[PDB]
RNA sequence: GUUACGGCGGUCCAUAGCGGCAGGGAAACGCCCGGUCCCAUCCCGAACCCGGAAGCUAAGCCUGCCAGCGCCGAUGAUACUACCCAUCCGGGUGGAAAAGUAGGACACCGCCGAACAC
RNA sequence: UUGCCUCCUAAAAUGUAACGGAGGCGCCCAAAGGUUCCCUCAACCUGGACGGCAAUCAGGUGUUGAGUGUAAGUGCACAA
RNA sequence: UUUCUUGCCGGAGGUAGAGCUACUGGAUGGCCGAUGGGCCCCACAGGGUUACUGACGUCAGCCAAACUCCGAAUGCCGGU
């Protein structure tokens, strides 16, 4: 099992940490996708970040 | 009037006023009684207004009971003054009411002599309140 | 019209200076306070003002002894 | 005096938390929780509905029979914790007991009859804790006054308590104070 | 003053060592106590100036 | 039955003798290298263990109950030279020459200090 | 190895405490007897210190049983909260008490020595 | 009012402003410093000529509510 | 890469909340009942009667920035 996350919201107005989360996971801009493996890090890294991102795991 | 004789600090912070009302929330001295809906500084004016608007009602045999004290004082500095020179000097008296709280109780034969007088009380009050019963 | 207070002291910066499972040499200085809130451990030390310092290289770590908070300095394994 | 228990059913709740909890409440049912020497904590919503109309059928001291997914089980409701305001009843505890069981319980006290006319009554404890058998709690028990003389105590220790029910609380627990009616010049004397 | 600043020397070698308070009102003597000299070499007794 | 009101000398003279070694224990120790001997005495009998408080053990332990301590038929101060030399010699054979004098919450002296003064002339260096 | 044993310890030092009832004196632990000697009382051989074995389980010590007081204490709910939704109201996802209840508990572990078949 | 010390504000690390809320300091002790050893208070009940709740004596209950030169806080009965 | 983020691990707190028979203060109503109040027989002995005031205590419900038997979430220090 593993996810992809794409960020629709953007980062004016974000504080730090989930700037942070979402640069940590790969992603800059909106619409801009990564995939990844579904651990507990990324549950956590993606967790911080909800708000602006929107998941959906493979098949 | 109701004063307590003395306070340990005699400027304090205004009581915070949030949350609901977690210790007195039940009618336990007397039948009836009056309890809170929102949240607000009871003054002893406040109460003796109320205290004789019930014993003006009822006015024969019965007991209130003021569950709440005013013990919490309120300054106010001196007139046409600008703003600084330090804190003022205490001046009023409050009850910190949150809603829930039964404020005032109520023991008397009748029903319905009983919730007038509960309400003329009410009246008397700067909140939204409601009679009470001893039962659920 | 006047405040008869006003006045106060500078902070002293008191307080827990290493934590538990942090490797500390031999003579730092791991907790400032008052009294003894924390009492002198296995291998640590007490200074004049109660100042708990560490008598041995370790790590530091917390415990209870007879209803006393201590503070001890353990030592880890030469590599 | 054999006491009927009351039929609900029940059933185990999936999933823990304040938000199952509100979402629960949300739906007309009641969160509750299964104990005592069954020595398993088990987590039940029941009907909120049905647990308020029996709570007023028999109060809060009455015996259920449960029905968990089949299984049949006696509880006894502990405790329940009601909002202050909006009065409806949260969560409940349910006692698992059977029968010849001696339980310690809290029954509620209700003064009966008109008094003396120059005096009130007025009670300080509306509550009394009795020992008593599962089956066999009563729901309300009375205290008498008919034309009582000036005033005087009761205690719990002169009621006339039921059969097969003993007394928990210590006997001079006062209950019932008759108090001299205030005059007019003794009514608006106190309170400031 | 009553607590003045007083000046402890050694008898066998004159030297000011030692620079002490004490209460003149208690102590309105000279004070001399067994002190630390340096040069002496060893504990002499050590009086006030 | 009769009941007792008052307290015993027995209990004052136990507790007071347990703080009183609980405040020499606050400063003096074991370890394996200098060891604890510890004392015990009553009215008829001394007793000495040799501990290693990092593990609450026991290194060597003697006492006047012993065949030739009991063998010997002079006074208490006899008894307790020889449980000095004793334990002086157990602990050699163990292999220990430095020791600390837990003196047990007894003042030191009398048959206390004759045992310790044995142990010291014996080859325990404390 | 057995012990209605004696010491020295440990435990986020009461689940170990207080109290109550019923037992024991092998060696031990005590009390007990005396002040010749070391030593001692801000006076007292009461304490401490030194010598002794006439009497004792009445205590101290230890053993067994009681949950009356003190102690410990969930599950669930609730309070509060981080972050996020949300035009005040309020809600969602994570964390989650205090009090109370069910109940638990009359401690457990270690190393030496004593007597005992050895 | 202006330097120093202690507490609360101060939002459980540290730090945090206002003519915010309360107080202290500008010393004292040749012992009230060092070490060695020994002890446990305050309060309460009971029994005692002055002597009264109260002064010193005796018995008991009493784990900290007393005391710690000196503000306050943190400590200390293992005792500080 | 020492920075930062996320997961896990090792920590120290006294805030929100709560509690108070766990302290310091406030504070509601009961209950018994003093000591001290008055009176009788008649002494200011002694005894009891009485709106007595009603110490202490106790039952139930409460309150606090400078209260705490308790007590989080976050943040903070370190490791991984
Ligand atoms: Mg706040
Ligand atoms: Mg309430
Ligand atoms: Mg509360
Ligand atoms: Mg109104
Ligand atoms: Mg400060
Ligand atoms: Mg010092
Ligand atoms: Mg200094
Ligand atoms: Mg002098
Ligand atoms: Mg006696
Ligand atoms: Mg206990
Ligand atoms: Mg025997
Ligand atoms: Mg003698
Ligand atoms: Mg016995
Ligand atoms: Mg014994
Ligand atoms: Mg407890
Ligand atoms: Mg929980
Ligand atoms: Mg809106
Ligand atoms: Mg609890
Ligand atoms: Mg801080
Ligand atoms: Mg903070
Ligand atoms: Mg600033
Ligand atoms: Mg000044
Ligand atoms: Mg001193
Ligand atoms: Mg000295
Ligand atoms: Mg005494
Ligand atoms: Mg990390
Ligand atoms: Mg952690
Ligand atoms: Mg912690
Ligand atoms: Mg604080
Ligand atoms: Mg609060
Ligand atoms: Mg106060
Ligand atoms: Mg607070
Ligand atoms: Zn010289």
């Amino acid at each position: 099992a593993e996810l992809k996350i794409t960020q629709v919201r953007s980062t004016i107005g974000a504080r730090w940490k989930q700037r942070e989360s979402l640069r940590t996971l790969g992603l800059k801009k909106i619409r801009q996708s990564v995939v990844r493996e579904d651990n507990a890090q990324t549950r956590g890294l993606i967790n911080t970040v909800h708000h602006l991102v929107e998941v959906e795991e493979v098949g | 009037m109701l004063i307590p004789r003395k306070v340990k600090h005699r400027k304090q912070h205004h009581p915070e006023q949030r949350g609901i009302a977690s210790g007195g929330t039940s009618v336990s001295f007397g039948d009836y009684g009056i309890q809170a809906l929102e949240h607000a500084y009871i003054t002893n004016r406040q109460i003796e207004s109320a205290r004789i608007a019930i014993n003006r009602h009822i006015k024969r045999g019965g007991k209130v009971w003021i569950n709440i004290f005013p013990d919490r004082p309120l300054t106010k500095k001196p007139a046409e003054t600008r703003m600084g020179s330090g804190k003022g000097s205490p001046e009023w008296w409050v009850a910190n009411v949150k809603p829930g709280r039964v404020l005032f109780e109520l023991s008397y034969p009748d029903e319905k002599t009983a919730r007038d007088a509960l309400t003329r009380a009410i009246h008397k009050l700067p909140i939204k309140a409601r009679i009470v019963t001893r039962e659920e | 019209s006047s405040s008869r207070n006003g006045r106060d002291s500078a902070a002293q910066r008191l307080g827990v200076k290493r934590f538990g499972g942090q490797v500390v040499k031999a003579g730092e200085i791991l907790v400032r306070q008052r009294g003894t809130h924390f009492h002198p451990g296995v291998n640590v030390g007490r200074g004049g003002d109660d100042t708990l310092f560490a008598l041995a290289p370790g790590a530091v770590e917390f415990g209870a002894k007879r209803g006393r908070k201590t503070v001890n300095i353990v030592p880890v394994a030469r590599p | 005096t054999a006491n009927i228990p009351n039929k609900l059913t029940a059933n185990v709740r999936t999933r823990t938390g304040k938000g199952a909890s509100r979402q629960a409440r949300r739906d007309g049912k009641v969160p509750a929780v299964l104990y005592g020497h069954g020595t398993d904590p088990q987590h039940l919503e029941l009907n909120a509905r049905d647990f308020a109309a029996v709570l007023r059928s028999h109060g809060t001291n009455a015996i259920l029979t449960l029905d968990i997914e089949g299984t049949e089980q006696l509880a006894l409701t502990k405790a329940l914790d009601v909002h202050p305001i909006r009065r409806n009843i949260q969560h409940a505890d349910l006692l698992v007991v059977q029968r010849g069981e001696k339980v310690t319980v809290e029954v509620t006290v209700l003064v009966e009859g008109d008094a003396t006319p120059g005096t009130l009554v007025t009670q300080d404890a509306n509550t009394i804790e009795i020992e008593a058998e599962a089956l066999s709690i009563p729901e309300q028990l009375t205290v008498s006054v008919e034309g009582v003389e000036a005033g005087t105590q009761i205690t719990a220790g002169q009621i006339s308590l039921p059969e097969g029910v003993n007394l928990i609380s210590d006997p001079e627990l006062l209950v019932v104070n008759v108090v001299e009616a205030p005059s007019a010049e003794a009514l608006e004397e106190e309170g400031a | 003053d009553v607590r003045p600043k007083i000046t402890l020397a050694c008898e066998v070698c004159k030297h000011r060592n030692y620079i002490t308070k004490k209460n003149r009102r208690n102590d309105p003597d000279r004070l001399e106590i067994k002190k630390f000299c340096p040069n002496c070499g060893t504990h002499q007794p050590h009086k006030e100036s | 039955a009769h009941k007792p009101v008052g307290q015993n000398i027995s209990e004052v003279r136990r507790n007071a003798r347990l703080r009183r070694h609980a405040r020499l224990r606050k400063k003096v120790a074991g370890t394996a290298e200098v060891p604890r001997l510890v004392v015990n005495r009553s009215a008829r009998h001394i007793h000495v263990q040799l501990v290693n408080d990092l593990n609450g053990t026991t290194l060597a332990a003697a006492s006047s109950i012993e065949a030739d301590v009991r063998a010997i038929d002079g006074d208490k101060k006899a008894h307790s030279v020889r449980v000095g030399q004793l334990i002086a010699e157990r602990a050699k054979a163990a292999g220990v020459e430095t020791v600390v004098f837990d003196r047990g919450g007894y003042t030191y002296g009398g048959r206390i200090a004759a045992l310790a003064d044995a142990a010291r002339e014996a080859g325990l260096k404390f």
